[PDB]
């Protein structure tokens, strides 16, 4: 087992269960300005380029910044009226974990986890793909 | 629509963890060197503009990166004010994002086989918040 | 990184507004960087930045040495040229999300590329805060006593400011109307 | 079937042309200063492997660069080593590929207005073969 | 006029005229090995990546290399059996001028020309495109 | 760029063959370049490269200060590892487009990154004239004596050599078969 | 020339008063200088520094950058060492020429060269103005929070400075008197 | 009775004056070289310790210096703060001291043959007292 | 002449007029501390070495300072009793003229003036004393 | 008559093992820093012709020389071809020049407390003539 | 005891038999040239300056070096004709040992010794003589 | 230390023979050091100094790196100006303890300081086996094509060179006599 058993490491490993304590996520954005017109400036910066956007994880240092890709991944507005979701995959602890969740547009106050990712697990690598376990599992 | 989202998780931590943390690599760099095999290199060798400077670290086989970020976004805790970092190895354009807790053990696979004078660089040291707790 | 002054012979290298003044690239600036810190007696900055381009050089300085919370900034540049059709793209968005600057580029020369990058540019630039302004013999002589080697000697003028002020000033509300 | 195939329009020189011509603007460059804004950068700074060196020569508003290529393939006329040079202006990403006999007199705009102590690096100095003529 | 004029530079300009003298073009490869070696070798290198291809303009110290777009333009063999056509646009002296020949895939001796290219010549630029007018037509 | 000669002490920290050797990135050659230029007489270069890579350093230096045309060279490298899996994708690539060079890579240890990627990487290195082999106590004692500031004392053996040759060697005919 | 602040642990390798700290010939200093123009507003300055000696390195930045007629200066050193012999023979003639420097070497350890030179050297600096004490946890932690990157984390102390103190501070009475 | 008395005469100066004298000279050495060949010698190549630095420029066969003091004694005119300067122009162990009203006319026969940026390094514009005139 | 004409340039260069302007010398000090103290300290540094005395000339930026030779030249207080007499010769615009004067150890204001010397005027040099007249004679 | 003699008891050696001295101290010097201070002040800061280098070495209080001699005399034993070197131990203006086999006791003091990776710089293995023995 | 003990190291500190070990010594001078031309080279360069003397101690890799003094001890002829005496001090670790020898001027082969010098062995120093024996004596 | 060549915007401005060249202080010199070691194939040496002055720069390199025993060396210097009348005092020493050196001065330029301290100088150098010439057509195109990175183009003279021999030989038959 080789994609299994890092699928049974998000059973295990704490730092998986840390990054996902099904706990809450936050638009900390222009806080110093007034609570109404900021989700202005959110909405402004969702669907354009040339920005980016920060998603706090409300009880750490950590947080999620959504690069343009000129500097799967979506950040939308189609799917909900007044409210936006969020998706995008990422390689964390070597293995593809993909991190979704939503977010309330006029409360900033909204709700994100990670899941593991199992569909584009097999479009992992073959042998480099255990070079993160030429550290992980292979501690010296 | 647009183009996608890259996204790299960034610690956001303190302005000044961040300039004891430039001041101990470039201590265990030039005049001492302890771990001499980092290249810093400068601003301007970049494309994303919310980069300040990455720490090139060749460990072994492939160069695990810590990057530096300024101007993000301001945060949660009244001091988070849009400087973080991403800790990054990449193996021959394949990259993964590493934990903390982590990373300094990664570190100590080659750095280093051993009130000190000074301390060694860790990561962990870095990007402890000193807010939430 | 922030220079503290400037020797007045690239004084009148950079900052007179003349028609000679197109033929490098290089951009100057001289901020004067007044904090006022809440329940707290207020302190003073103020230096001389260049060359990554200046005004950029500026905030990267800004955003990791001096910067703190529960604070007002009055930032006051004093640019050569305007800021950079791509400069005002990564300055702009600062004070956007920064709202206790109150920064204010009145600038001496305005920018030869006469194109429409420039022109919301600095429109998009001045919502935030940012009071553009011309500056004049109340502040070049403000920067000669604050940022030149001046030799403990009075100002010099060159004679035609005061009408290069003008046909300058004129191309700002041609801008911003 | 297989990817595109990007044209850069090489000139071939000698060897020694190339070795006069890093000896005139690293002379132009550091001790003396004619023409003192040249950003020769390295090796290792680029993605192709056949470039030894550009000349980032900001002009004004955008950047001419002269490159030069090594080990790319024999010549025609029995010196043609592989060793050759691609002048190119580019304007913000968007590339081209200039004549030697204009290109000196495009450095001629802006450098300089003027038996010397040393001649001044002219491209179309360099670009002419001793072999044909 | 601003396509029409450069097409005309075509017809004037005499840098346009020493690339396009109809001259004969050449694959000058591996030469100090012997003559019918290196057509298996300039057929190996012709569709694979990895490399690169010359071809001198036979009477100056003029060259045409084809890099791999990892460091319109063709190399094929599909064409004709036992001989390979050769075409790639490029932008010389600012004006976006396509460059295309035969080559004889036995004797490597060959034929080419460069045409002006009227096709994605609206696709050129705007104002930027005269900024090698700026130094072209604007002399000083 | 060529380095003429080195002290004994990298030469034993690089040039040991042993399972100490794992604990670095770095690499060095010593070449031996006996150019024949014809109708003319036969002179000689030699020196050491270090670190871009070792053996590419090699070639910039070779195709920008030494070549000439209608000359023969017999290169003769000294290398402590193999040539990189990518290192080998760029320099038999020359000796593929020149064929008066006859090189030779007499190494002294392999290549820690046991994998498919430098199996074919040495063996197609190896169709164009580049003789690899493993150096030995005749050739060790050669680099000695005309690389290492050696004080002018005869040389000191590692006992053990003799039998890192052979199991060393024994991982080339496995590649080379 | 004046640096601003150090980092810690160079803080614990030379301002620490044992019995370790005789391995090496480097000194530092810390100033806290209060400027005094008269009809004018009181500034302030601030700094460490290094080696020239240090405490002649204070002087040659002093008397060439700050100083000015008509002031008043409360110049208040803090130095891992004593002055040295010949430095107590360079920097005593200072002050005797400047009488507006109440200058205040409340240094932390004394000198090992136990000798007659140094003395009457620390006694002939003496009685010009300057105030020569031993800096106790009073002063430490003001030299922490003021000169130190503390990581805005409080004053870590040694157990024993109270009683380094007083076993050094009877050096002082021993040679003034 | 005790030693003799070497004299050198000096001319006190302010602090500002030779702070714009150590910023011309510094120009027209490093990043400009109208006059390169003058060799700053720093402080502790000296042994008289009321010496900051000596300017040795070799005037073709021998070396003119122009030296700077500091912490002499104070002067009468209420700026004079101990820092002054004493040029000498000396020929092979054959020491004498000069005019300043004919040493810029000494740098003059060398250097140079010809609103300034900047202006040269004229020590008759240092030397002039800006407070008995 | 050598000797005699650079003696008629005292009588003619105007530089040696106005370093002769027949004019006042005084002591200037430690001018912050009073008035009575300093002619201690004075007295104090006139007769020891370690030490430097300064000799404004009271209306220009010039002054004379005496360094102790480990850095014809006397400070001597047996001259006269409570009065010293100072004499130091010098080599000025390449001529060897020797400076002498009085100064009252009590009010710290005196007189002093140079005059040309003309006794180790043989000890010059040949050559090389004129070597400053192939630069003050020799002008370019 | 005329002069004094002044006297150092110069020990010759080679020409290959002061090419070996210069290299290891240089080795311990920037790129190793076992012993990094010792201040090798370069040719024309002498005033005695045939000194190539001293290497002063501040040892505590005060500091011990070690200087290169060049082109003195040919010697007894068919490779001393003038090039000596004689190591002086001076006490702020009191000199003494010391036994090679306990000047090597005498760094031994300060430096080092502990097939090596280099080994450390003993003037014992420089003054040992190779034709004697 | 401090001079009398480093008097009783002449007697007891092998290095200092070394040095005295009665031995020979010889101008190894211009030993390329012919034999009978070096002794007026030697002759010459002997009572002249700008010039230095070696002295080789015929078994060991020792020399004396005669630097001039602009760079007790005297090279002199007036002793004897054809034959020069040599004498110098010198501080040998750290202590005052005077060197002196006779050198036959026709074979440039003769004989030279150390003995410890005790006149000026009073004109040591006071402390810092000691300072080697911070070192020697002290050991560490 | 010995530079291998020299681009000829140099060559021009130092190694003509003409009343330009006062200004400035510095030299070159080129050698051509032909070693004769015995029982052992003659090898060669070649290479350009410059600034310590450089005809001394010469003997620090010659006698510390590859001089050795039992040989004989035919040095051939190309000056510009003469050896140094101090210079001259410190060449001369040499060749009279080393006399396997027939080294040779064919210089170009003489030395412009006339005087006596330079004409027994070159005197005195002399007799011990300097052969003191002046360089003509034979050798200038010998410093062409042996120093000089001259294109391969041929030899540039500039015409009466032939004539500044001449009356530049005469003021050595003068000094020599
Ligand atoms: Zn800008
Ligand atoms: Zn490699
Ligand atoms: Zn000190
Ligand atoms: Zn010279």
């Amino acid at each position: 087992r080789v994609v299994p058993d890092q699928r049974s490491k998000f059973e295990n490993e704490e730092f998986f269960r840390k990054l996902s304590r099904e706990c809450e996520i936050k638009y900390t954005g222009f806080r110093d300005r007034p609570h109404e017109e900021r989700q202005a400036r959110f909405q402004n910066a969702c669907r354009d380029g040339r920005s980016e956007i920060a998603f706090v994880a409300t009880g750490t240092n950590l947080s999620l910044q959504f690069f343009p890709a000129s500097w799967r991944e979506y950040v939308d507005l189609e799917r909900e009226a007044g409210k936006v979701y969020l998706k995008a995959p990422m390689i964390l602890n070597g293995v593809c974990v993909i991190w979704k969740g939503w977010i309330d547009l006029q409360r900033l106050d909204g709700m994100g986890c990670l899941e593991f990712d199992e569909e584009r697990a097999q479009q992992e690598d073959a042998l480099a793909q255990q070079a993160f376990e030429e550290a992980r599992r292979r501690t010296r | 629509m647009e183009n996608r989202w890259q996204v790299m998780i960034v610690w956001q931590v303190d302005r000044m963890r961040i300039n004891t943390w430039k001041r101990l690599v470039k201590h265990h760099m030039y005049i001492s060197r302890k771990a001499k095999d980092w290249f810093y290199r400068h601003h301007y060798e970049s494309t994303n503009p919310k980069i300040s400077s990455e720490v090139h670290i060749p460990l072994g086989d492939a160069k695990l990166v810590i990057t530096t970020y300024w101007g993000l976004h301001t945060g949660e805790r009244d001091w988070h004010l849009g400087q973080g970092v991403s800790i990054e190895w990449r193996k021959k354009r394949y990259s993964t994002q590493v934990d903390p807790d982590l990373a300094d053990q990664l570190i100590h696979l080659h750095y280093f086989d051993e009130q000190i004078k000074p301390p060694l660089p860790s990561v962990r040291k870095l990007t402890e918040d000193r807010w939430n707790k | 990184n922030p220079m503290e002054a400037m020797d007045p012979h690239i004084f009148y290298f950079h900052f007179k507004n003349l028609r000679k003044a197109y033929g490098r690239n290089e951009s100057w600036l001289c901020f004067t960087m007044e904090v006022v810190k809440h329940h707290s007696p207020v302190s003073w900055k103020r230096g001389v930045f260049r060359n990554r381009h200046a005004e950029r050089c500026f905030l990267s300085w800004f955003c990791d040495d001096i910067l703190s919370p529960n604070t007002n900034y009055e930032v006051t540049w004093y640019t050569s040229w305007s800021p950079c059709p791509e400069c005002a793209g990564e300055v702009a968005e600062f004070l956007a999300r920064h709202s206790n600057v109150n920064l204010t580029i009145k600038t001496a020369r305005l920018y030869y590329f006469k194109d429409t990058d420039a022109a919301e540019g600095l429109r998009s630039l001045s919502q935030e805060g940012a009071s553009v302004e011309i500056m004049g013999y109340k502040d070049f002589k403000y920067c000669w006593e604050n940022f030149v080697y001046n030799d403990d000697e009075p100002f010099k003028p060159w004679d035609g400011l005061d009408y290069n002020f003008l046909d300058l000033d004129s191309k700002l509300q041609e801008i911003l109307e």
